[PDB]
């Protein structure tokens, strides 16, 4: 559960983030599959070289994905309710997953932001990807 | 993998009174009935939208057999589990894109499932040679994975 | 989150479980603290010998928690709020314990409910069990 | 440790710029407010209610140095790590009763504050190469555990 406190530092590092959204969450992909091949099994029709296009296209829907969350924070499993079915109904990615790539997204996050990313506010994030991930998987049987 | 003596014995002198066939078969389909997503590896198995169907799937129980066929080979080389399954884990990496983790939760049911066919036998000291048989095949199915 | 049908297999499993309860609990310990010796730091102040009788006591414990959540199985967070409570602010055992207790107490009851333990009923226990889990977790930060 | 020369090179490299007493300092402190169950083994450390209060305890900024100073020392033993760290594990586990998962906890948040630190110069190659060291660091620490 996101306190108030929370749902404060995450509009405002993410407002930081702004219009690099896309290039962070592809960032945050190459992080994880050189970091951890594994995930490399759930995209085997991607080509995964680096700028590959692919990626370049597939971070900025999960960016976009996690710009609504950040919008709709006071409802986000209604808001990404969609999301939610597809990954358990369709993908069927192992949860064990959203964990890697929460973290590669916080790495990557602390990269770009150093003035925003402080202690209280990796707290907040980390609690935010924790609940996005949660949502995704929470149909999945 | 580091396993006692008294460790190594008593998994072997267990698995003697197993019959893989019905441990495989059973194995594989509470796999699929309790963690469903893993039904994306075997969709052209057919219907798997019951436990009842799951667990009457004749392609099921053949292809547990055939994983525990596997397995229990590997059992007669737990002085070298990466060499043994090698070329089983590049191809579930590069041709089959199998996550590790499946591994490890078949592993679990596997060990639920020795513990409901031997009740009492399946004591806590064989259980705790058991998981650390399942971790290492784990292990070693997922040496490979680049 | 559980089903009805799940709710019915729960219930019906455990039924069963009857007087043996506590039995199983402190087998389930036991089973546990030898499989997975790292969990042992959390009880450095037990007797952790085969049969001692802090670990019998505390698997009752443990097992009647059990018992009051399936009788409150539409309402767990509420009745397991002061549990909630005392994992998180003052026992604070790592979460991935959970996992591993959780487990060991589906291998206990496989072992000692052959009829029982089904397919079908292995899949709810072990929802039941991370429901347990999740909201024993829930206020940790 | 598995870790490619260049990886090596790299790892050793970075590691060459980093201050170790206050990346050490910043460190602990994250783990104690971003997981803050992990605060219970430090009780007498006083104040840790706010995130100030943890980022400036100077007994949590000198354990951290303290923690940082003999990670340090295994970089310089990269092909044996459980040697190296063989004596710690055991101090962590019969005296201090730390779940090893402790040790994964704060390998991650090493990652973050270097990533923290260094901005672009840490990159998908580096962070990876860093991977695999706090990974054999937390495993070399949990070795002893019994
Ligand atoms: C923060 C967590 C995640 C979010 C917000 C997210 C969001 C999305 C979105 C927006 C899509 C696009 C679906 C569409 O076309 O509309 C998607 C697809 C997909 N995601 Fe998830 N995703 C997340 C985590 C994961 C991770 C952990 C995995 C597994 C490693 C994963 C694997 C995939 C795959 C394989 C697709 C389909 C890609 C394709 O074939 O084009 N996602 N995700
Ligand atoms: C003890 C662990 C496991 C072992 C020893 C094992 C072993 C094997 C073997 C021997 C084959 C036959 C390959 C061939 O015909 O050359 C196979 C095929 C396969 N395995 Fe595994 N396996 C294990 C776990 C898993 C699990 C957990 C999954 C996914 C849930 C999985 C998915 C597959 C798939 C998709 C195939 C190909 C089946 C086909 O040809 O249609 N395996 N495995
Ligand atoms: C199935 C999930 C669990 C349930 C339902 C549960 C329930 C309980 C109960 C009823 C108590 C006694 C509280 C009291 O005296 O008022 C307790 C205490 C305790 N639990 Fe949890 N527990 C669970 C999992 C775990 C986890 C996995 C561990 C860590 C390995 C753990 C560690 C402890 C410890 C150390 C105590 C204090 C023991 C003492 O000093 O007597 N519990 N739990
Ligand atoms: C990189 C991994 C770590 C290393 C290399 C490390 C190393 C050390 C060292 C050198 C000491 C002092 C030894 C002594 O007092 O005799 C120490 C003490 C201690 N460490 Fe670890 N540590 C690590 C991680 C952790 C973490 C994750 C935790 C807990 C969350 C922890 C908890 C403690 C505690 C409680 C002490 C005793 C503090 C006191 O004097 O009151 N350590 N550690």
């Amino acid at each position: 559960m996101l306190s108030p406190a929370d749902k404060t530092n995450v509009k405002a590092a993410w407002g930081k983030v702004g219009a690099h959204a896309g290039e962070y969450g592809a960032e945050a992909l190459e992080r994880m599959f050189l970091s951890f091949p594994t995930t490399k099994t759930a995209f085997p029709h991607f080509d995964l070289s680096h700028g590959s296009a692919q990626v370049k296209g597939h971070g900025k829907k999960v960016a976009d994905a996690l710009t609504n969350a950040v919008a709709h924070v006071d409802d986000m499993p209604n808001a990404l309710s969609a999301l939610s079915d597809l990954h358990a109904h369709k993908l069927r990615v192992d949860p064990v997953n959203f964990k890697l790539l929460s973290h590669c997204l916080l790495v990557t996050l602390a990269a770009h932001l150093p003035a925003e990313f402080t202690p209280a506010v990796h707290a907040s994030l980390d609690k935010f990807l924790a609940s996005v991930s949660t949502v995704l998987t929470s149909k999945y049987r | 993998v580091h396993l006692t003596p008294e460790e190594k014995s008593a998994v072997t002198a267990l698995w003697g009174k197993v019959n893989v066939d019905e441990v495989g078969g059973e194995a594989l389909g509470r796999l699929l009935v309790v963690y469903p997503w893993t039904q994306r590896f075997f969709e052209s198995f057919g219907d798997l939208s019951t436990p009842d169907a799951v667990m009457g799937n004749p392609k099921v129980k053949a292809h547990g057999k055939k994983v525990l066929g596997a397995f229990s080979d590997g059992l007669a080389h737990l002085d070298n589990l990466k060499g043994t399954f090698a070329t089983l884990s590049e191809l579930h990496c590069d041709k089959l894109h199998v996550d590790p983790e499946n591994f490890r939760l078949l592993g679990n049911v596997l060990v639920c499932v020795l513990a409901h066919h031997f009740g009492k036998e399946f004591t806590p000291p064989v259980q705790a040679a058991y998981q650390k048989v399942v971790a290492g095949v784990a292990n070693a199915l997922a040496h490979k994975y680049h």
